[PDB]
RNA sequence: UAUCUGGUUGAUCCUGCCAGUAGUCAUAUGCUUGUCUCAAAGAUUAAGCCAUGCAUGUCUAAGUAUAAGCAAUUUAUACAGUGAAACUGCGAAUGGCUCAUUAAAUCAGUUAUCGUUUAUUUGAUAGUUUACAUGGUAUAACUGUGGUAAUUCUAGAGCUAAUACAUGCUUAAAAUCUCGACCCUUUGGAAGAGAUGUAUUUAUUAGAUAAAAAAUCAAUGUCUUCGGACUCUUUGAUGAUUCAUAAUAACUUUUCGAAUCGCAUGGCCUUGUGCUGGCGAUGGUUCAUUCAAAUUUCUGCCCUAUCAACUUUCGAUGGUAGGAUAGUGGCCUACCAUGGUUUCAACGGGUAACGGGGAAUAAGGGUUCGAUUCCGGAGAGGGAGCCUGAGAAACGGCUACCACAUCCAAGGAAGGCAGCAGGCGCGCAAAUUACCCAAUCCUAAUUCAGGGAGGUAGUGACAAUAAAUAACGAUACAG
RNA sequence: CGGUCUCCAAUAGCGUAUAUUGUUGCAGUUAAAAAGCUCGUAGUUGAACUUUGGGCCCGGUUAACGGGGCCUUUCCUUCUGGCUAACCUUGAGCUCUUGGCGAACCAGGACUUUUACUUUGAAAAAAUUAGAGUGUUCAAAGCAGGCGUAUUGCUCGAAUAUAUUAGCAUGGAAUAAUAGAAUAGGACGU
RNA sequence: GUCGACGUACUUCAUAGGAUCA
């Protein structure tokens, strides 16, 4: 190619979107934004294929141009805006608030939250550095640059950000025993507690996580997201609380409830 | 371009079509069940071969294997639901004991014949293809329709059919009008 | 015409590679800007991205820094005296980085006289007395100062930034280049 | 594939030129019709 | 091969043998072709040539309308609704198509940028430099006069705008550092005059630390109980940096720091068209992020040894310096050494060689196929070179050459279907020059316009699913 | 001379033509193929030996099977830091509490033979393959859907496995290599 | 030139043996 691409084939789209393979030939390409293309849920998919409020892309555009949708407290009018992990989506007309958190299966879930919980979000500190004029700042996983951070905040920590002011209200250090959420790999969507961080210089650090059922799994440090102390997450968790269940157990539960 | 839509062959030619014993077996099957051609018999044989190969492969797995348990239970549940496998024979060994006749008996043609709605398998086929047979509230015109155990008790003449309480067909009212005139 | 591709070269084993593709813009080159002493002529060059490169086609003054005294002054460039890469740049008076040049010594002499009150109000005398301990300098620099032309080395790239900045030679570097001269 | 016969060599003369150059570089180590041939042989 | 059939003599058995019978897939072709669902369309290694039409344009309240445009009007004597043309901005570098070249090249998995560019999105970020607001150093559309056979050809003259072009001010305090009038010879002091944000270039400095105590030389600052005393004294990240950041001295055909636009009319009063003030749009420096790009580490390709030595004169391997690039690098230049690959197959040759995910067969090992729905690469008849732009060595952009080829008044002008339809390539053959942006998504100034991308329908049984052409009786005749 | 038939095969499908090597695991006297003989480089291959056995404890599966600890001449070394067990002791009732001592464990710096092999975990896009659920009227398929309903509505899914080699992390220490102390230029030290 | 050698593609000749019976 001679420049950036602008089209996305349906078969090439992220699997977790759960798009019909025969509905069309193209899928919404997420516009540039806070979250990476493959880790993001464009607003069209959320409003149409998840909430079912809109029956087609044109109706999604009609909804957005009415300014009814806010992402992290700010109105967005782009159909393919890349909403992503820990993003608060507010619909005032419906009096509804959502937080985009993976379910255990590895797909963004329709998780409703309260207004108080919609006032803040969490962000993994991806970088900490001095800017111009010697003003320290932290860069989080959604591209937010926050100046004058608490000096104790280091990389891999999780900062609680207030959406109204975009200021750090609280922070959580990365340490053993902390409650974490897996945001990548085949263990995506699971919740557990750190046991041990294996450090390899010049390579990828691995973290061993123990879930509530005592199962243990190893994941790269890039996919880990601290969300609180054990049993006391800073956010309301989805149904199932991030616990993986074997196919037989899922069958048993499904038959029991049916 | 749009994504491909999957397709598959529901039958296969047997290894030696010309075996005299095989020819006689196909003749008996077609005559007993009123099958149109050898394609239907090949289709049922292909399904049965697939089922039995799956069962054999599961049996090769060690007992208590999660894959064996899950897949074998699903397969036995399906076979019991369609009626091929009896309730008391819920094991993979009895899945290998199935025969084409078991599947053929479940066809809506044979069931319509057996329930007393038709005087022969061919009369049952004609009744089905002419939209006289309803499984529940749904008219079914496919002789190869495989009747489930629950569906077995709901086969009846369709509400729209002349035999099911609707008005007489075209011939009946035609002759009645000509007699009246 | 000029390209920085590695494909056109032979492989490490000595194989003659074939042409994989046509020449690409992102691996281009441009004609050298043989900067020369004279009335300033500089023309911009539009590079990859929106960035701009300045081409010193001619330049006759430069910001030269006296490192020992920690100063820098704008001075005229007398001429190129020695170049390590090739001698023809010396012959043609071509300014490029690492070229040994001669610069007018007047501003440095004036600054040193003002600062130390020496040669090569109460406040002025006080300040000169305070700085009297540092008055002494290397003999080699002072001989040049008597001559009127100081040896300097260009540390800028005139064909890229458009500047002819540099620094006066001192110590071991000056001794080495005087030996080479 | 490099020096295979083309349908219309005249229409791509420049291409042919490149090939020749390549040969001259590749085979530099070595250099350092039926009726027509038979006619020459019989004439000799 | 197996199974089955037949022959092996005067006949019948038992061996053996012989001949025919197996297979899906592929190509070509013949006969037949009623219904429902569904779906594809290559091939002369000819990436051979193309008549005709279409396939890329785009305007919101929010850049520029005295169209001598439309309609509304005294909501509007600066304009005010809608709005052709043109300027301005963006896109046209995506999509679609084909597989020619390409044998450590592409590509697959896996690495790196502490080796670089990045329009756009997202978050931060700029009190340091006539203003109740500057010019033509200026033109388009337009008016009017014209040339040419001809083209998306254009010449002279007259007008007039901007988020075009070019200029250029306005806003707190403090601190620090220089140069220092003068008084005074002190342990000296000091009016004042300057400088400071950012961007570029160069030079120098800081960016600490495995843990504890003293004596003096020089400069020299806070303090008391005038004797000596003097504590908490500032420093981030990486596995690692000359890193982030900061400081000093200057340098610059040298940048940026809002002369822009929409809606609304709130608060103070000393009652002035005075002061102040809301929600948005568009620009703008730098950093980070996102979309990307470039280069890159390790391992992995079919046949060939009757291809054994190859590379090095004209860069081959490496060093120093420079040039060039966004940047590393023999990428190129100058000077140097003589290196680098190879029987563990280099180099050369062949390829009906784009690579992979995948397809078929098979009990398993294997063998073959993959132009072809997704990913990546390369090309737009063949070589070569460029303008613009964040991004192109672009071809539905430009210039030359080679081959073809259209118009011509013979002076000149215009070309690229391996895009969608449709033709030629034979004298022998095969989808419609169809409808639409309603869905999918993409482009724009943008909900609205555009989209042969894509969908819809039509059209040789491509490949697949289901499935009609009769069912129930009586009579008659015959073995 | 005049004069103007039966059966078999498939079935909305059927016919015709061309085409369609042994690693596991081949053979070499007499019917393919052992070179006239020897030497010899690359390549492939290459004798045995170095911690074996014994005595206890803990917790798992279905008396067998496997997994950990100690002891047995068998513990990596060193420094620093963090926490602190147990041990001594005072006092108040095995539990708190005074004051010493601070093992184990954890973090970091130095110190360090290298691989082959195999186990486990990440990675290996989607589509495709296998495969769970689902009366598309059946099916090929698709990822749908399902349950109440006068009224306003509730709700389950879009599973799971496979993927060679190379790279990364990890447990093993059998088999096969590799290095070490011989002119001691060797190890250790309060 | 109904030429030689080689390469390639084909054609062809070598199948009956034992037991019983006449
Ligand atoms: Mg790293
Ligand atoms: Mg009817
Ligand atoms: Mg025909
Ligand atoms: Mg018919
Ligand atoms: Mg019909
Ligand atoms: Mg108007
Ligand atoms: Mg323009
Ligand atoms: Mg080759
Ligand atoms: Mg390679
Ligand atoms: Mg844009
Ligand atoms: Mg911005
Ligand atoms: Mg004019
Ligand atoms: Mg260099
Ligand atoms: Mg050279
Ligand atoms: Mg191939
Ligand atoms: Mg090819
Ligand atoms: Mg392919
Ligand atoms: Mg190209
Ligand atoms: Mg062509
Ligand atoms: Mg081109
Ligand atoms: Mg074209
Ligand atoms: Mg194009
Ligand atoms: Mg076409
Ligand atoms: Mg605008
Ligand atoms: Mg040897
Ligand atoms: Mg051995
Ligand atoms: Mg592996």
């Amino acid at each position: 190619a001679r420049g950036p691409k602008k089209h996305l084939k349906r078969l090439a789209a992220p699997h977790h979107w759960l798009l019909d393979k025969l509905s069309g030939c193209y899928a919404p390409r997420p516009s540039a934004g806070p979250h990476k293309l493959r880790e993001s849920l464009p607003l069209i998919v959320f409003l149409r294929n998840r909430l079912k409020y809109a029956l087609n892309g044109r109706e999604v555009k009609a909804i957005l141009m009415q300014r009814h949708v806010k992402v992290d407290g700010k109105v967005r009018t782009d159909t393919t805006y890349p909403a992503g992990f820990m993003d608060v989506i507010t619909l005032d007309a419906t009096n509804e608030n959502f937080r985009l958190v993976y379910d255990v299966k590895g797909r963004f879930a329709v998780h409703r939250i309260t207004d108080e919980e919609a006032s803040y979000k969490l962000g993994k500190v991806k970088k900490v550095q001095l800017g111009k004029k010697g003003v320290p700042y932290v860069v989080t996983h959604d591209g937010r640059t926050i100046r004058y951070p608490d000096p104790n905040i280091k990389v891999n920590d999780t900062v609680k950000i207030d959406l109204a002011s975009g200021k750090i209200t609280d922070f959580i250090k990365f340490d053993a025993g902390k409650l974490v959420y897996v945001t990548g790999g085949r263990n995506l969507g699971r919740i557990g507690t750190i046991v041990h961080k294996e450090r390899h210089d010049g390579g990828f650090d691995l973290v061993h996580i123990k879930d509530s059922l005592d199962n243990t799994f190893v994941t790269r440090l890039n996919n880990v997201f601290v969300i609180g102390e054990q049993g006391k997450p800073y956010i309301s968790l989805p149904k199932g609380k991030g616990i993986k269940l074997s196919i037989a157990e899922e069958r048993d539960r499904r038959r029991a409830q049916q | 371009p749009r994504a491909p839509r999957t397709y598959s062959k529901t039958y296969s030619t047997p290894k030696r079509p010309y075996e005299s014993s095989r020819l006689d077996a196909e003749l008996k099957l077609a005559g007993e069940f009123g099958l149109k051609n050898k394609k239907e018999i090949y289709r049922i044989s292909f399904q049965l071969s697939k089922i039995r190969r799956a069962a054999r492969d599961l049996l090769t797995r060690d007992e208590k294997d999660p894959k064996r348990l899950f897949e074998g239970n699903a397969l036995i549940r399906r076979l019991v639901r369609v009626g091929v496998l009896s309730e008391d024979k819920k094991k993979l060994d009895y899945v290998l004991a199935l025969k084409v006749e078991d599947f053929l008996e479940r066809r809506l043609q044979t069931q319509v014949y057996k329930l007393g709605l038709a005087k022969s398998v061919h009369h049952a086929r004609v009744l089905i293809t002419q939209r006289h047979i309803a499984v529940g509230k749904q008219i079914v015109n496919i002789p190869s329709f495989m009747v489930r155990l629950d569906s077995e008790k709901h086969i009846d003449f369709a509400p729209t059919s002349p035999f099911g309480g609707a008005r007489p067909g075209r011939v009946a009212r035609r002759n009645a009008a000509r007699k009246a005139e | 015409g000029i390209s920085r591709d590695s494909r056109h070269k032979r492989s490490a084993t000595g194989a003659k590679r074939a042409q994989f593709r046509k020449k690409r813009k992102f691996e281009l080159g441009r004609q050298p800007a043989n900067t020369k002493i004279g009335a300033k002529r500089i023309h911009s060059v539009r590079t990859r991205g929106g960035n701009k490169k300045y081409r010193a086609l001619r330049i006759e003054t430069g910001n030269f820094s006296w490192a020992s005294e920690g100063i820098s002054k704008k001075t005229r460039i007398a001429g190129v005296v020695y170049h390590p890469s090739n001698n023809e740049l010396v012959r043609t008076n071509t300014l490029t980085k690492a070229a040994i040049v001669q610069i007018d010594a007047t501003p440095f002499r004036q600054w040193f006289e003002a600062h130390y009150g020496q040669t090569l109000s109460k406040n002025a005398e006080r300040k000169w007395a305070a700085r009297a301990a540092s008055a002494k300098i290397e003999s080699s620099v002072e001989s040049q100062f008597s001559a009127g032309r100081l040896y300097a080395c260009i540390s800028s790239r005139p064909g890229q930034s458009g500047r002819c900045d540099g620094y006066i030679l001192e110590g071991e570097e000056l001794a080495f280049y005087l030996r080479r001269l | 594939g490099t020096y295979r016969k083309r349908f219309n060599e005249k229409a791509r003369s420049g291409h042919m030129a490149k090939l020749k150059e390549l040969k001259r570089i590749r085979n530099k180590q070595f250099t350092r019709s039926k009726v027509s041939r038979l006619k020459k042989k019989r004439l000799d």
